[PDB]
């Protein structure tokens, strides 16, 4: 918990779809963008604790 | 009326996303109503 990971991603295309379609995710709340209108965006870098 | 899995009673609510708010029941932002829900294992559950 402490020692939380952090990967920099960044030189890729991700979908999110799969992060739809997956049913075993019990905790999904976007808080600053809508999730839904993700693919049709460009971010300058994304991290993933 | 209809019966839900216990996953999905988050789901049915104005400005909700999920498989059961988008491809079997939505509901308007403009909502003017209320959603009563209760269990029902003992009643909608075979053995097998």
């Amino acid at each position: 918990v402490y020692a939380w990971n952090r990967k920099r991603i960044s030189n890729c295309v991700a979908d999110y779809s799969v992060l739809y379609n997956s049913a075993s995710f019990s905790t999904f709340k976007c808080y600053g963008v809508s999730p839904t209108k993700l693919n049709d965006l460009c971010f300058t870098n994304v991290y993933a604790d | 009326s209809f019966v839900i899995r216990g996953d999905e009673v988050r789901q049915i609510a104005p400005g909700q996303t999920g498989k059961i708010a988008d491809y079997n029941y939505k509901l308007p932002d403009d909502f003017t109503g209320c959603v009563i829900a209760w269990n029902s294992n003992n009643l909608d559950s075979k053995v097998g």
